[PDB]
């Protein structure tokens, strides 16, 4: 029994695959395993590097909920009949900014609409307790976030949700609307499911090619990674959404299939929309006001970073194992660190040493700004095995930011050391 | 710890002599490190290489690179980048490709170095060398930045090499980036001076019935009007009229300029269409220097003089 | 022994669009080895391989002579294997250079092994090879074997060669005797076959230290410089060894200053703000003692000046591939350097961690030993 990331978890219910199967959903080469965090997708076959992509999932359009982005609201999975006031609620929204409201209303009506796949699929959806979104969070969690901007934005989003529920779902509303979201918590949970599991893809049905926001079942059970193994491609002839493994990549049994959401966003947007944070995020930005500037070329050289500023990767071929300190954290550091490049002028060791010492002083200041340390956050995390998911996400975000600052300090120290060889 | 303290003081003078371009001082510092027991590294020869580069000297930099390689140490990416930049500045494309192959066998990524090489070759006025280096890189499988595409296409079209421009455009479209109105206008700039009014019309129809990003502009209509007007084989007078009718798109930013009026006046004059020629000359008069543009340096029969003669012969002397 | 002139010639030939030849690269690598610039000779040979010129026996024997001057026996084995692989036939000069490289460093048995290999391949060893064989027993503690080899050479030898006679005299000097066996030392002035022996015979043992006489020995020194600069360095080294060990220790100081005039021994003194070092890689133990004494005496020239001290004061002993090893004890020059430093000054000069092929002293430590 080889130890694999799939082996530690437990297999899911047979029914979860079955409801999709009788409706033509097909899965090739993958297994669904449930765990404490939630459902996930893992491999069950060894795949050598392929010339072209291989389809692991085929998801029909008749099991999805799709709303067009632009002003003409076209529901291609047309479950809303004509004349229903739910369309009057959906249309009475700003086209550009608020799209989760329409998806939440559509999901509620699909839960209400009979002989719909989502009626059965909602049981496997995460409940209010299992959901990790910050819309279903108390003021204590927002205060523990220790970030005023993010807490204010989440409070404003919750206020928007409550105001929309109080406006649209008034007492004089018909019973068919009232039965959708009798309590505001149901509407907040619907908005959470819409925001945390939305996919923005371009789809072609018949002769019309448009961009739309879709809620696709069995494709939201894939976790997030910054080095994805799969991507969401669309097939117009069969009118199905297909998940295909990246070509030229080797997948072994037990690996976790992963897809990328918001490629190029900071941890703030992740924590806002999906309620998630990653310590190895390569797009994190740390605001440094120090006048000092490190040399970008020598930094990327000592840390073996190759490629254009828009695409950075660790060349492990030149790396010859050994250095594993290099990861997305140092990439995000090199991106956010103040850098100077003037032709082919060679760096001066004394100026660079002064720069790195000033940067370390500023980083120590910023770390002292937070009234906590990494050890205290880790101890608080391990002290509470079972607790609110929002508080755990908050303390994990704090720990990830602190570890990012510490790793920036360590990378600056390693640069100061290795520059003199 | 003491070795680091010594390496600091030694590298300080090494980098200082490198930044003041004293290659002799850098060699002295290297021999001082050798005598004091501090073995040189990839960072030491970097100073020698950049000192040789800042003095626009290539043979010394090659000797320094060979010494560093004989030392058993893999050269830094910055050293190879500086060597590629120096070779691009001088114009030695083959030695640049040799350096790129040396970087590739050393497992370094050669995309950025190849882009710097083609950019320096374009800047160094070695357009054909940059073009063939870009073609070799594209055949290899590498990708290029949009700025490199635009620069190569614009320079090739300004020189007059339509073949390499079209090949670079095909490689760009194969790489996933579609073509915009800028590339098509650059291509038509060369296609109009061919003498066949049907090769430019194919590109015009590709732009017109294509997507919005590749839709024609005023420059495109002007180029096709110039191509049809200055033909030498057939009538090509109804073609200009149909093209002008197609040019009637008010709320599509398609508005006439000085060149449009000048070319229309020239065309209607060459075919004895005096009324529309006067109509368009009245519009050309409003622009400043429009008559100077109509007199296109006298290379094409002095269209302003032809207009004056056409006005004189028929007797419309008030317009004259 | 021109190094800058060789670079100018190479640059002019490259500018003239003409590739060099095997003889040109041979001269270049010889000049680079004369100045202890081993890396430059190596990269020159590598360019000669890349340019398309085929290395002949002369290139390889010039390389082995350059590597043998400081006793780089490790690279000698590599170039020997390259000679065997490329197909060039080995010659007596290459074997003599290999023996001298073994003698300068450690592994003394390999020298007599190379002489056995000479005898195996019918090398017909020459006078230089016989002097190297005499030196084989010279470095080791074998005064008994020095006598038999001297007789075997004299069986065909016209007269005791100046370098050979000085080496035998140094061997007798290593034996504990104040004025015994000095009849062979005084035979130099009595013998008239060599004008050098006539003029410096009193200089080597006696008073020819007169200034006019010194002008005459200066003439005799400058008249023999045209031998090729390969053996003149050996002659000055043997003179240094003879004058210092069993003679006036102050007298030997002039010979090193004499050699510095014509540039026979370059790379010896390097002066800069960061480092001040003395390279004794190619010199013998007595030359090492004399050079370190002169260097420590010149340390006092800064006393009244109070000039800035170097961050590291080093004494180069072995500069080769085998620096990063524990064979430092085997090198004879290292023995003499460490002994002189331990005896004459405090135990403040030690083999450092960054490199084991030299002996260094810090600035704070050099300030202490200076006071």
């Amino acid at each position: 029994p080889h130890d694999t990331p799939a082996s530690q978890l437990e297999l899911a219910d047979p029914d979860f695959y079955k409801i999709g199967y009788v409706r033509s959903f097909r899965a090739y080469g993958i297994e669904f395993r449930e765990g404490p965090d939630g459902y996930g997708v893992f491999a069950s076959r060894d795949v050598e590097p392929l010339r072209r992509a291989r389809v692991i999932m085929e998801i029909p359009l008749e099991l999805m909920l799709t709303i067009s982005k632009k002003l003409p609201w076209m529901f291609f999975p047309d479950i809303i009949p004509v004349g229903h006031p739910i369309f009057d609620i959906i249309n009475s929204t700003n086209p550009e900014t608020d799209s989760d409201l329409r998806l939440a209303c559509l999901l509620l009506y699909a839960f209400d609409c009979k002989d719909n796949f989502w009626q059965l699929y909602g049981d496997f959806l995460p409940s209010d307790d299992e959901c990790t979104s910050f819309l279903l969070a108390t003021e204590e969690d927002l205060l523990e976030l220790q970030d005023e901007k993010l807490a204010s934005t989440m409070r404003e989003q919750q206020q928007r949700a409550l105001e929309f529920w109080e406006k649209n779902w008034h007492s004089a509303v018909p019973l068919k609307i009232k039965r959708l979201a009798r309590d505001p918590e149901r509407f907040i949970w619907a908005m959470c499911i819409a925001q945390s599991r939305s996919i923005n893809l371009q789809m072609r049905i018949g002769a019309l090619v448009q961009d739309a926001n879709l809620l696709v079942p069995y494709a939201d059970m894939m976790n997030h990674s910054f080095q994805p193994n799969c991507f969401f491609h669309w097939r117009f002839k069969d009118r199905m959404l297909e998940v295909m493994i990246n070509a030229g990549q080797r997948i072994r049994k037990g690996d976790e299939m992963t897809v990328d959401y918001m490629a190029g966003q900071k941890n703030n947007f992740f924590m806002q929309r999906y309620g998630f944070s990653s310590p190895v995020n390569p797009w994190d930005v740390i605001h440094f006001t120090g006048d000092a500037k490190i040399h970008l070329d020598t930094f990327l050289s000592v840390f073996n970073i190759s490629g254009l500023p828009g695409e950075y990767y660790h060349n492990s071929r030149l790396s010859n194992d050994g250095d594993s300190f290099v990861d997305g954290a140092i990439i995000a550091a090199a991106r956010t660190l103040p850098t100077w490049s003037d032709g082919d002028l060679p760096p001066i060791p004394s100026l660079e040493r002064k720069a790195v010492k000033e940067l370390q002083e500023e980083c120590h200041q910023m770390l002292a700004e937070f009234p906590t340390t990494s050890d205290e956050d880790q101890k608080i995390l391990d002290s509470m095995p079972d607790c609110r998911r929002t508080l755990e996400a908050a303390i994990k975000y704090r720990l990830h930011r602190k570890l990012l600052i510490e790793k920036v300090i360590q990378a600056l120290d390693i640069y100061q050391d290795r520059i003199l060889f | 710890g003491t070795e680091k303290v010594l390496r600091l003081v030694f590298m300080e003078e090494l980098m200082e002599r490198a930044r003041n371009a004293d290659s002799k001082g850098v060699s002295q510092v290297i021999y001082d490190m050798i005598a004091a027991g501090l073995s040189p590294g990839p960072r030491s020869f970097h100073g020698f290489v950049v000192s040789h580069v800042l003095n626009r000297d290539n043979d010394g930099a090659m000797h320094a690179l060979r010494r560093e390689l004989s030392e058993g140490l893999r050269p830094l990416h910055e050293t190879f980048l500086a060597l590629v930049r120096l070779f691009g500045a001088k114009g030695l494309a083959t030695r640049g490709l040799e350096i790129l192959a040396a970087m590739e066998k050393l497992k370094y990524d050669i995309r950025q170095a190849w882009l710097v090489l083609v950019e320096e070759l374009v800047r160094s006025n070695h357009l054909e060398d940059a073009n063939k280096v870009f073609l070799k890189g594209a055949e290899g499988g590498l990708r290029a930045t949009d700025e490199i595409y635009d620069l190569l296409i614009e320079q090739d079209c300004k020189v007059g090499d339509h073949s390499n421009a079209l090949t670079i455009a095909y490689e760009m479209e194969a790489a996933g980036r579609m073509a915009t109105t800028f590339h098509f206008n650059c291509l038509l700039s060369v296609q109009a001076t061919c003498g066949i009014p049907e090769i430019a019309f194919a590109t015009f129809e590709n732009m017109e019935y294509g997507e919005d990003h590749m839709k024609p502009d005023t420059e495109t209509y002007n180029w096709v009007i110039q191509a049809y007007t200055r033909a030498e084989s057939y009538d090509r007078v109804q073609d200009v009229a149909e093209l002008l009718g197609m040019m009637v798109e008010d709320h599509k930013r398609v508005q006439p300029n000085v060149r449009t009026y000048a070319l229309l006046v020239e065309c209607f004059t060459k075919y004895c269409v005096v009324r529309e020629a006067i109509r368009h000359f009245r519009g050309l008069k409003n622009f400043e220097g429009g008559t100077q543009v109509l007199y296109n340096d006298g290379k094409y029969g002095d269209p302003l003089s032809l207009y004056l003669r056409a006005l004189c012969r028929e007797g419309r002397i008030v317009e004259l | 022994g021109l190094h800058d002139d060789a670079k100018r010639i190479l640059l002019h030939m490259n500018g003239q669009g003409l590739v060099p030849s095997s003889k040109v690269y041979t001269g270049v690598i010889e000049a680079y080895g004369q100045a202890a610039l081993y890396e430059e000779a190596v990269v020159a040979f590598n360019t000669m391989n890349e340019v398309g010129s085929r290395p002949m026996v002369e290139t390889f024997n010039s390389l082995i002579h350059a590597f043998a001057k400081g006793g780089l026996y490790k690279e000698s084995e590599a170039i020997w294997f390259r000679m065997g692989e490329v197909g060039v036939p080995r010659n007596r000069d290459s074997f003599n250079g290999m023996i001298e490289g073994y003698r300068q460093g450690g592994q003394f048995e390999e020298a007599i092994k190379a002489y056995v290999e000479m005898e195996k391949a019918r090398c017909d060893p020459d006078e230089r090879t016989l002097e190297a064989v005499l030196s084989v027993y010279c470095f080791a503690g074998l005064v008994d074997e020095s006598e038999e080899q001297f007789q075997e050479i004299k069986s065909l030898g016209i007269q005791p060669s100046i370098i050979c006679c000085c080496m035998m005299l140094a061997i007798y000097a290593k034996s504990e005797r104040w004025n015994m066996a000095h009849e062979l030392l005084n035979d130099v002035m009595t013998n008239k076959t060599s004008d050098m022996h006539q003029v410096i015979g009193q200089m080597i043992h006696g008073d020819f230290d007169d200034e006019n006489n010194w002008q005459m020995v200066e003439y005799v020194f400058d008249k023999l410089n045209s031998e090729g600069c390969g053996l003149s360095m050996r002659f000055y080294n043997t003179l240094i060894e003879a004058l210092w060990w069993l003679g006036q220790k102050e007298r030997a100081a002039r010979v090193l200053n004499e050699a510095t005039k014509r540039g026979l021994f370059p790379e010896l003194f390097r002066r800069n703000k960061l480092v001040w070092s003395v390279d004794v890689h190619r010199m013998w133990p007595g030359g090492a003692c004399t050079a370190i004494s002169v260097w420590l005496n010149d340390m006092e020239e800064l006393f009244h000046k109070g000039e800035e001290l170097p961050q590291l004061a080093s004494v180069v002993v072995v500069r080769g591939q085998t620096e990063k090893s524990s064979i430092t004890r085997d090198f004879p020059v290292a023995k003499a350097a460490y002994s002189f430093l331990k005896d004459t000054v405090s135990s403040s000069f030690c083999f450092p961690g960054w490199n084991k092929g030299r002996i260094v002293c810090q600035k704070t430590q050099l300030k202490r030993i200076f006071s």
